[PDB]
């Protein structure tokens, strides 16, 4: 009675430097009382969460937002590295209400040309939030399907608690013909995890492609406050940074330089990918009796592990999630939180 | 896969297998050992064709005796499905073993789709396309071509390059599917019609519609070399008893009677004009009648036969001189005496079902023409027309029906029925009498095919119960067993909407008309699906006229815009050409993002041959009970015959037959175990017929699903879709219903040898 992936085929190329513009539906379909306020308002509530988390888990990526109203698609946020512009946009969109019907193809092409300026290293991907059962297409979608795949842009979409075969085909078509990207929801928490699994990069098996090196520099913080003066926005900045090359007083931003146009990053964003890059194997729950290890947690101090021949209480299980590489145990609360937040296996860290 | 049934390798084309298939494989070989009938029910959700072909193809390649295999399907559309399936299996059989085929296997549809001559192919009517190429490539026309150099006779030239290269050998080695065949034949500018025509004695397996086995007018070229020691395979043959009686059915109209006079009088001119020119051959043909039936050149006809054998294939035939009818002038005279008597019998003011004997005696009382020589009309007309070498058939089209009919009724008695309606009730109070005629027992035509062979295979995913047909066709099978769908998941929700949102017992039996209490409830019931259902949804009316009846008022109702506001709507069209264009576009729209919704008739042709995969088959609708007594007591007449012949009454047979046709439509929602779709039904009486269903269908029906409301059913199907839409891939319990590749069938079944 366990719901776990048999193995995690992460080990190599994933989607790290990302250029995702998720597309929403703003139609009468999103207006209906499927979720407690409705689809859209709860979704807008739900959608807000991922934005910062996307920028949290993937600060090395850029993102804009497009919606679809009354049989027409409408971009609503610029592709940027700052959540706030995207964040503040949804607040109006929260106070805005979905209307009419969505135009899939309008979103198809508006986003398609939107991703044209994206560089090769920045990985192009799109995700869709759809509620209806039909589209509004000014032309041959399969042509656009052909156009997108010719652009080599894999895509995952998540419709509502239903299936669309072409959308099932589209996620298939976008993703090298591999259909694992039309997963749909059945519950709000089951919807919540969709956000939770979305922040992850996307390794399956990347074809041997041109791999590009990157050159940039770190920024240097400005100290004075009374000297308030800004260049990237022509403002007065009571504290900022300096480009490694153009050497411009720049406000706090891990984004690209505005003068010689180079990426400015200190350290934090880099190691975020690292634990993503090489994660650990799950701490294996050691057996109730075949383990016979120390009656305590390893990461934490959880002296209770079972119940010791207590009829079924001990025959239930043994909170003995043991990392295999370290051969050291961990309490489930510790072990799950470890794999949840910080891989950093102390048993493997200690050597 | 390559396993054994204790005697033969099984080169199964797919890595996966299914539990039904091995049980299917268990019985087919067992039946193959003891050549019998063995009516079996195999669920349509599973692809029985794979289980069908694989064991059979190996059987011929393992057992060295049955070199000829025969499969009869309902449609040539199924044939091309079988044609590629065999081709894929044949490729796989070579793929697993190398090259061990040396095999000849082809389909058989018609000249219409196999006459590759563009001009003859351009013509619309199947009769003309057959007749044109028959005339264009004729045994006598080529004489008019070869003996007298002229442009008067052209040729297909596909039949000629057939005689040039093709009639020395076969097509090189392909098991040509219709696409592959047509692609090959066109590049060879060949005629797949004449190819299979000569390839009758060469194909190691032949696939064709039941009629080439059933319809004696086309089941006449039967060669015992490919027939006698062969095996006959049938799937979805439940809706064939009607076809058998239909194959002996014959409707008449006084307009055609005038057309008969049109042709028959034209015969007088045709025989007289040649008589002035060359009656010596006609006199010679009289000697050819004096020696006998002129089988020397009424059968040995490469492209000559004008009148085919509409009666059973020459079983009930005499061959002596027709007394005085030897003279063509006499021959037409009795015919002319007959058609007017037929007219005098057509002009009956009311509907009369006349016995074959009493009507014949009544004819004898009116026109003293004898029964036995009357059968000679078909042979004499085929004989005379070619001697007349007529250049047209349209005036004579009515005549061959008489040559058909006059021979038929003169050959048939107390198993057939002649009934003379004075009009059609749907357009009553106007003169349009029909001298309707047909058989009564389907097994009559099945008896010779029963007689000719022992190894015969019948299967269906619809047949229920498997006992009516042995009663109906009066035969003994070996194994009468039904197979159940080994599904660890629902994959279909059988729903009996006896009660609507109004909770009203809703029905189609009340009338063939509209009552918004039932109808608008149905319209309101339907629309909610359009919103929730994805692309792919069809309805099946009991009657096309009933179909149109509900359409206009629902169009008048505001119900029509919303479903268009939700999905796309495509209609069933009387011409299949527009229907086909609708169907592909419907599937195209079903393949497209914009949802597609269809509407058909439970008796419609779509339920006959057209299957629909997961996306294409999602939500089937049974518009009330499909019932057929909208028409006259000709149903009852055969049913009364049925009731006296067999201890089966109307409703018992009706429920059996109606649910047979109901289940006939429903088999098209599924492609494989990956396929799924809710099966909704809306009629009050549907709850009663829970027993009449096929086993797996009945097994899939829980008792809690009876007389459900649409609203509660909406909730029921609501969760079903998402679960099915969810990627349910346990990959461990699947092997229970998959019998994992080449291992579990080897492991489990060999373990289950106890
Ligand atoms: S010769 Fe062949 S292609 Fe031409 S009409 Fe006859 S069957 Fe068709
Ligand atoms: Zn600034
Ligand atoms: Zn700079
Ligand atoms: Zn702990
Ligand atoms: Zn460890």
């Amino acid at each position: 009675k366990k719901r776990t992936a048999k193995k995690n085929i992460t080990p190599y190329q994933r989607g790290i430097i990302r250029s995702l513009i998720l597309t929403l539906d703003c139609s009468e379909a999103m207006l209906e009382k499927d979720l407690r306020p409705n689809r859209h308002a709860m979704i807008i509530q739900y959608a807000i969460d991922f934005v910062h988390e996307f920028f949290d888990q993937n600060p090395i990526s850029q993102m804009g937002i497009i919606i679809m109203r009354n049989g027409l698609a409408q971009l609503v946020s610029q592709v940027s590295g700052n959540p706030q512009d995207h964040i503040d946009a949804l607040k109006s969109i929260r106070k805005q209400e979905p209307k009419g019907n969505p135009s899939l193809q309008n979103a198809l092409e508006m986003a398609r040309g939107l991703l044209l300026p994206v560089p090769a290293h920045c990985t192009r991907e799109v995700l869709i939030v759809f509620g209806s059962l039909s589209t509004t297409d000014p032309g041959d979608i399969h042509q656009t399907i052909d156009s997108l795949v010719s652009e080599k842009i894999r895509v995952k979409v998540l419709g509502l608690s239903a299936q669309v075969a072409i959308c099932k085909e589209l996620c298939k078509a976008t993703n090298y013909g591999d259909e694992s990207f039309y997963k749909i929801l059945l519950d709000e928490t089951h919807l919540k995890e969709l956000f939770n699994e979305a922040v992850t990069p996307l390794p399956v098996n990347k074809i041997n492609k041109g791999f590009t090196l990157v050159k940039m520099g770190f920024p240097t913080r400005i100290f004075e406050d009374t000297p308030t003066f800004c260049s990237c926005h022509s403002k007065l900045v009571y504290g900022g940074y300096f480009c490694p090359n153009c050497h411009s007083k720049v406000c706090s931003l891990p984004t690209v330089c505005p003068c010689c146009d180079l990426m400015l990053i200190l350290s934090t964003h880099l190691a975020r990918s690292y634990h993503h890059l090489m994660p650990l194997k799950t701490f294996a729950e050691v057996p109730t009796t075949e383990k016979f290890r120390s009656e305590d947690c390893f990461s934490c101090q959880s002296r209770f592990p079972x119940x010791x021949x207590x009829x079924x209480x001990x025959x239930x299980x043994x909170s003995r999630y043991r990392c295999e590489d370290c051969k050291q145990e961990f309490c489930v609360d510790c072990d799950v939180f470890i794999h949840e937040i910080l891989h950093n296996c102390p048993g493997c860290e200690s050597k | 896969m390559k396993f054994y049934i204790d005697d033969l390798p099984v080169l199964f084309p797919y890595p996966k297998i299914y539990p039904e298939q091995y049980n299917y494989m268990c019985d087919i070989k067992k039946t193959l050992d003891v050549g019998g009938n063995s009516i079996l029910e195999m669920p349509s959700g599973t692809g029985k064709t794979v289980s069908l072909l694989s064991l059979t193809i190996a059987y011929q390649m393992h057992y060295p005796e049955h070199r000829k295999i025969i499969y009869c399907s309902r449609t040539m559309s199924e044939i091309e499905k079988a044609l590629v399936e065999l081709e894929n299996l044949m490729d796989y059989r070579t793929k697993e073993l190398g090259y061990q085929e040396d095999f000849r296997g082809l389909g058989l549809t018609s000249r219409k789709n196999l006459c590759l001559h563009p001009e003859v192919s351009k013509e619309r009517k199947g009769t003309v396309v057959d007749e044109k190429c028959r005339r264009m490539t004729n045994g006598q026309a080529k004489r008019k071509l070869e003996e007298d150099p002229e442009a008067n006779v052209e040729l297909c030239e596909y039949h000629e390059n057939l005689y040039n290269i093709e009639v020395e050998d076969y097509l090189p080695k392909g098991v040509f599917s219709f696409e592959k065949l047509l692609k090959y034949c066109e590049e060879k500018t060949l005629c797949p019609y004449f190819i299979v025509r000569r390839m009758i004695s060469l194909c190691n397996i032949i696939i064709y519609s039941y009629h080439y086995l059933l319809d004696p007018k086309i089941a006449e070229r039967v060669s015992n070399e490919v027939s006698k020691d062969s095996i006959v395979i049938f799937d979805e043959a439940h809706n064939i008893d009607n076809v058998c009686i239909e194959s002996l059915s014959l409707d008449l109209t006084t307009d055609a009677l005038r057309r008969a006079t049109r042709g028959a009088n034209a015969l007088d001119e045709r025989i007289s004009e040649v008589r002035k020119v060359d009656s010596q051959k006609l006199q010679d043909e009289y000697e050819k009648l004096v020696q006998g039936l002129h089988s020397a050149d009424i059968l040995t006809d490469q492209e000559e036969p004008f009148v085919e054998t509409p009666v059973l294939p020459q079983d009930l035939l005499t061959e002596a001189i027709p007394g005085n009818i030897r003279r063509a002038e006499h021959f037409v005279s009795f015919l002319k005496r007959l058609i007017e008597y037929l007219k005098t019998r057509m002009k009956v003011l009311h509907v009369i079902s006349e016995t074959p004997k009493s009507f014949l005696q009544h004819l004898k009382q009116l026109t003293f023409i004898e029964r036995k020589p009357l059968r000679f009309c078909s042979e004499r007309l085929s004989l005379l027309v070619r001697t007349l070498e007529v250049t047209e058939v349209e005036d004579f089209t009515a005549l061959k029906d008489i040559a058909t009919f006059a021979t038929l009724i003169s050959t048939y008695e107390e198993g057939f029925l002649l009934i003379i309606e004075p009009y059609e009730i749907e357009n009553a109070a106007v003169p349009n009498p029909i001298m309707r005629f047909t058989c009564l027992d389907a097994s009559i035509a099945i008896k010779p095919v029963f007689e000719r062979f022992s190894s015969v295979i019948i299967t269906s995913g619809t047949i229920s119960p498997l006992d009516m047909y042995p009663r109906m066709l009066n035969f003994k099978t070996v194994l009468q067993k039904s197979y159940a769908m080994t599904l660890a998941k629902k994959s279909f929700l059988p729903m009996i909407i006896t009660k609507g949102s109004d909770q009203v017992a809703i029905s189609s039996r009340f009338e063939i008309r509209n009552d918004p209490s039932i109808v608008r409830n149905y319209g309101s019931m339907l629309v909610e699906f359009a919103k929730i259902t994805p692309d792919g949804m069809v309805v099946f009316f009991p009657s096309y006229l009933y179909m149109e009846s509900i359409v206009s008022m629902w169009q008048t109702m505001g119900i029509l815009d919303e479903v268009w506001k939700h999905k796309l709507i495509l209609v069933e069209t009387p011409d299949a050409q527009e229907t086909s264009l609708a169907l592909e576009t419907y599937r195209k729209a079903c393949s497209n993002g914009r949802g597609a919704i269809l509407l058909s008739v439970a008796r419609g042709k779509v339920s006959e041959g057209i299957d629909f995969d997961h996306q294409y088959g999602r939500t089937v609708l049974m518009i009330g009970i499909p019932f057929q007594y909208t028409e006259s007591r000709i149903l009852k007449a055969r049913l009364e015959f049925m009731r006296e012949n067999y201890r089966i009454r109307e409703n018992d047979f009706l429920s059996f037959d109606a649910m047979r046709h109901a289940a006939q439509c429903l088999g098209r929602v599924l492609r494989g175990k990956d396929d799924y779709g809710v099966m909704v039904l809306a009629d009050r009486r549907f709850s009663r017929k829970r027993s009449q269903l096929p086993k797996w269908i009945a097994q899939g029906l829980s008792d809690a699903d009876l007389n459900l409301s649409t609203d509660m059913a909406i909730s029921n199907t609501k969760q079903f879709l998402r679960t099915m839409a969810q990627p349910t891939d346990p990959k461990d319990q699947e092997g229970v219903s998959v019998w994992s590749y080449e291992d579990l069938i080897k492991h489990q079944n060999s373990r289950k040898d106890q």
